[PDB]
DNA sequence: CAGTCCCTGTTCGGGCGCCG
DNA sequence: GGTCGGCGCCCGAACAGGGACTG
């Protein structure tokens, strides 16, 4: 076997383990034909070897359609082998996206072909790497191959060729600076500045510095002019935009067709704005089946037939310009639903998104705004490198009244206020003193482990009180409960005095949504006030009227 | 031609593998020219993925500083480490650094980069850098001296480092010297200015053997910031009812509070913004319970086997308040910052201000870095902490959401 | 006193989409 | 078909750690 032009990397086993001995599939007779008519041709290429019986590992093999192709893909079932093998530290950090890219005079797009195929694999690791072919006859014992070329689903093939790629384009890279080359796997995105002229000198000079080393440019793959289908866009000279979206249109919707619906949404919603899956993902909860059958409600209706209008008008993006600032305006979209569009020049969307996420039981609309603006400052520096200034729909002062009056530290970057409705803002003010002519309240509550049952009520300053009993219940509802007391019998300057930190620790955060239906009472209340006061005490400790509402609620 | 120290991580346990986190435009020029360079002069030299090890690296700029500098974040590897550069290799701490009138920092990195370092510890250092929006696969390298920031680099010079400091030491046996990671902190008693001379003297000292800052510090001058009660002249129920409570808080540390007087004064249920006035016995319970808080807490003492721990919390107004301890209630230090860079404008600013201002202080006063509990959201802070670090060193820290309750520490 | 129940948050894993 | 790796989302299960009460 000769040798390769590519240096191997140094593969090893996890200390205290043995190479892979698992028996072969049965195969269907058209894979068969398949698998043959490929082994015997990469045995020819150098690529697999023939072993005999001194090799005692072996793998299962089975394969795949192309898609769009007549030819098959070879896939080695490596479960076993990868468990035994060392780990690696995978170089491919993320996702390349268009929004990024910056105009540059010429685009060319090349893929090569069984790139696998055409980097070596390491010298004492190939014994490993044994599986059997099985024949068109079941008692024919099969053609024992081994793979002397990075095998296609090895745990280690994908980080292998991408550092060996890298080294191989850092000489032409280092000599030419000015050529933008976006490596992905094996797709290559060659762009420059220079004339179109000095262009495919450049280009050819590639195509011939990547044949030096076993790596083949086909001119099938080639492509010079736009538009280029590069990672499943569509890139053309000012703007760029997904390939064909399609989504299912089933009768009878199942779990794993709302989940593919999900994630092609996902998928539109880089440049498709608008795109809200909140009531379809509602859908996808407490369930157990793959294949169950569920109806589409009523509000998960509605939702998917804005989503198809949305998708029937062309959206597109543009490139970025290191010139002009970044700029990203979010819009609140839906109860629990965010949206944003990141730009330079109005209207020309560099790139969309949404975010959506309840983090806490308890949150307000500010809240979720400084973890829409946090996800989307990390979504920038991965792409662009840079924080972009943003465009809120939170007043200065409500934003200032937040972060300031807050007791963790919060932050938002360079930002300006945008009048778009809806407003973000804070729905009640807890004062920060005791309200004079005020009604005062001093509430407790308590239940009993066992019986699931207690009391909750309120003491007053005018004699007013009340207790109510509870069954299945706990102590912390029923102390969220004596305060939800306080508030509706109380006028609209009130004093509430706790010794609750469960409760207390909740309505200082201002928040006005919650998975309980007990807080969102308490909000509701709050709103309709206008002064409302609240004060911690420590009980059994005989303070005011707390211990005397300690005592009536005791049972 | 130097010998290397042979160098083991702790038994049972594998190398750091932490992702290297997204960074911005002008961190990565910066750590490409470093690396760039740092590789031509034979200090790294790029690896693959066989390496299965990795460790974050950002780039930072210090206080009134220009110049990029390549930071890792080895806290991961460093904790993996830990019985090395405690047990075979420790550094004394001198107890008399934190008497000194003036105590100055100088940044001693570039000289562990002449020491080669284990060739079997290599594969641990490992990191890589990104690229934006991800044009080119990780770029990886591993460090062949002894890297900045690792806490295993001062042990292995410390050594070498002795040899150097010994003509000065005996030329000046009054002026005390520590090393802590890559920072040399040089205090004395003497006048400022003669002080920098001394200082510039040290600096051309350690240029001939092939080795520039002046970061100044002040600990005589360091204050504690005690728990103090109001002095208020009419006291409401509401005044009462904080102050009882707070007390309460504060009897966890200081055993001789008591709040039975006052406590009798909240008997009816009376409105908050009622005033009542103070008997003789709640007077008296009262200035007793301000002259316990003058006295220092009883069997407080630093352990030098226990970690510590540092807690901060926001007041607002540019105010923030920090404490130190190694066990609850059992506070070695407490203190209080005020009006830092991005007061009433960045919270993550003072936030990050005041790390490494407590950080610093633990290191003169003790020689450890504590554990930090952040009254911030982790993604808040894991967003914007690396746009304000100004120091070459990383302490641990957690998140906590604990709402306040009564204000103990500042008025 | 240690041991729970309550509550809330984080982490992780398992699906789907996308790319090569 | 039931390979690998990268990235994103949404959900639940599992785990974690603090607060109030009880033998």
């Amino acid at each position: 076997v000769p040798i390769s032009p590519i240096e191997t990397v140094p593969v090893k086993l996890k200390p205290g383990m043995d190479g892979p001995k698992v028996k072969q599939w049965p195969l269907t007779e058209e894979k068969i034909k398949a698998l043959v008519e490929i082994c015997t041709e990469m045995e020819k290429e150098g690529k697999i070897s023939k072993i005999g019986p001194e090799n005692p590992y072996n793998t299962p093999v089975f394969a795949i359609k192309k898609k769009d192709s007549t030819k098959w893909r070879k896939l080695v079932d490596f479960r076993e082998l990868n468990k035994r093998t060392q780990d690696f530290w995978e170089v491919q950090l993320g996702i390349p996206h268009p929004a990024g890219l910056k105009k540059k005079k010429s685009v060319t797009v090349l893929d090569v072909g069984d790139a696998y195929f055409s980097v070596p694999l390491d010298e004492d690791f190939r014994k490993y790497t044994a599986f059997t072919i099985p024949s068109i006859n079941n008692e024919t014992p099969g053609i024992r191959y081994q793979y002397n070329v990075l095998p296609q689903g090895w745990k280690g093939s994908p980080a292998i060729f991408q550092s060996s790629m890298t080294k191989i384009l850092e000489p032409f890279k280092k000599q030419n600076p000015d050529i933008v080359i976006y490596q992905y796997m094996d797709d290559l995105y060659v762009g420059s500045d220079l004339e179109i002229g000095q262009h495919r000198t450049k280009i050819e000079e590639l195509r011939q510095h990547l044949l030096r080393w076993g790596l083949t440019t086909p001119d099938k793959k080639h492509q010079k002019e736009p538009p280029f289908l590069w990672m499943g866009y569509e890139l053309h000279p000012d703007k760029w935009t997904v390939q064909p979206i399609v989504l299912p249109e089933k009768d009878s919707w199942t779990v794993n067709d709302i989940c593919k619906l999900v994630g092609k949404l996902n998928w539109a919603s880089q440049i498709y704005p608008g795109i809200k899956v909140r009531q379809l993902s509602k859908l996808l909860r407490g369930t157990k089946a793959l294949t169950e059958v569920i109806p589409l409600t009523e509000e998960a209706e509605l939702e998917l037939a804005e989503n198809r209008e949305i998708l029937k008008e062309p959206v597109h993006g543009v490139y970025y310009d290191p010139s002009k600032d970044l700029i990203a305006e979010i819009q609140k979209q839906g109860q629990g639903q965010w949206t944003y569009q990141i730009y330079q020049e109005p209207f020309k969307n560099l790139k969309t998104g949404k975010y959506a996420r309840m983090r806490g039981a308890h949150t307000n609309d500010v809240k979720q705004l400084t973890e829409a603006v946090q996800k989307i400052t990390t979504e920038s520096i991965v792409i662009w490198g840079k924080t972009p200034k943003f465009k809120l729909p939170i007043q200065k002062e409500t934003w200032e009244t937040w972060w300031t009056e807050y007791w963790q530290a919060t932050w938002i970057p360079e930002w300006e206020f945008v009048n778009t409705p809806p407003l973000v803002k804070l729905w009640y003010q807890l004062e920060k003193e005791p309200i004079v002519g005020a009604e005062t309240f001093y509430v407790d509550g308590a239940a009993n482990r066992e019986t699931k049952l207690g009391k909750a009520g309120y003491v007053t300053n005018k004699g007013r009180q009340k207790v109510v009993p509870l069954t299945n219940t706990t102590n912390q509802k029923t102390e969220l409960q004596a305060i939800y007391l306080a508030l509706q019998d109380s006028g609209l300057e009130v004093n509430i005095v706790t010794n609750s930190q469960y409760a207390l620790g909740i309505i200082q955060a201002q928040p006005d949504k919650s998975e309980s239906e007990l807080v969102n009472q308490i909000i509701e209340q709050l709103i309709k006030k206008e002064k409302v006061y609240l004060a911690w005490v420590p009980a059994h400790k005989g303070i005011g009227g707390n211990e005397q509402v300690d005592k009536l609620v005791s049972a | 031609p130097i010998e290397t120290v042979p160098v083991k991580l702790k038994p049972g346990m594998d190398g750091p593998k932490v992702k290297q986190w997204p960074l911005t435009e002008e961190k990565i020029k910066a750590l490409v020219e470093i690396c760039t360079e740092m590789e031509k002069e034979g200090k790294i030299s790029k690896i693959g993925p066989e390496n299965p090890y990795n460790t974050p690296v950002f780039a930072i700029k210090k206080k009134d500083s220009t110049k990029w500098r390549k930071l890792v974040d080895f806290r991961e590897l460093n904790k993996r480490t830990q019985d090395f550069w405690e047990v075979q290799l420790g550094i004394p701490h001198p107890a008399g650094l934190k008497k000194k009138k003036s105590v100055t920092v100088l940044d001693v990195g570039d000289a562990y980069f002449s020491v080669p370092l284990d060739e079997d510890f290599r594969k641990y250092t490992a990191f890589t850098i990104p690229s934006i929006n991800n044009e080119t696969p990780g770029i990886r390298y591993q460090y062949n001296v002894l890297p900045q920031g690792w806490k295993g680099s001062p042990a292995i010079f410390q050594s070498s480092m002795t040899k150097i400091l010994e003509p000065f030491k005996k030329q000046n046996p009054d002026i005390v010297i520590y090393q802590y990671m890559d920072d040399l902190y040089v205090g004395s008693d003497l006048e400022i200015g003669q002080h920098r001379t001394k200082i510039e003297e040290l600096r051309q000292h350690l240029l001939r053997w092939g080795l520039w800052m002046g970061y100044e510090l002040h600990p005589d001058k360091w204050t504690v910031q005690p728990i103090v009660l109001p002095e208020k002249d009419s006291w409401t129920v509401n005044d009462i009812q904080k102050l009882v409570g707070k007390l309460n808080w504060a009897s966890q540390i200081y055993p001789g509070i008591k709040v039975r007087q006052l406590s009798k004064l909240l008997r009816g249920t009376k409105a908050l913004t009622e005033v009542i006035p103070l008997t003789e016995e709640a007077e008296l319970e009262l200035a007793e319970n301000r002259e316990i808080l003058k006295e220092p807490v009883h069997g407080v003492y630093y352990d030098p086997s226990k970690d510590l721990i540092a807690e901060i919390q926001k007041q607002g107004q540019g105010q923030w308040t920090y404490q130190i301890y190694q066990e609850p209630f059992k506070n070695l230090k407490t203190g209080k910052y005020a009006r830092m860079r991005g007061a009433h404008t960045n919270d993550v600013k003072q936030l990050t201000e005041a790390v490494q201002k407590i950080t610093t202080e633990s290191i003169v006063i003790w020689g450890k870095t504590p554990k930090f509990k952040l009254p911030i959201q982790k993604e808040t802070w894991e967003t914007w902490w690396t746009e304000y670090w100004q120091a070459t060193w990383i302490p641990e820290w957690e998140f906590v959401n604990t709402p306040p309750l009564v204000k103990l520490w500042y008025q």
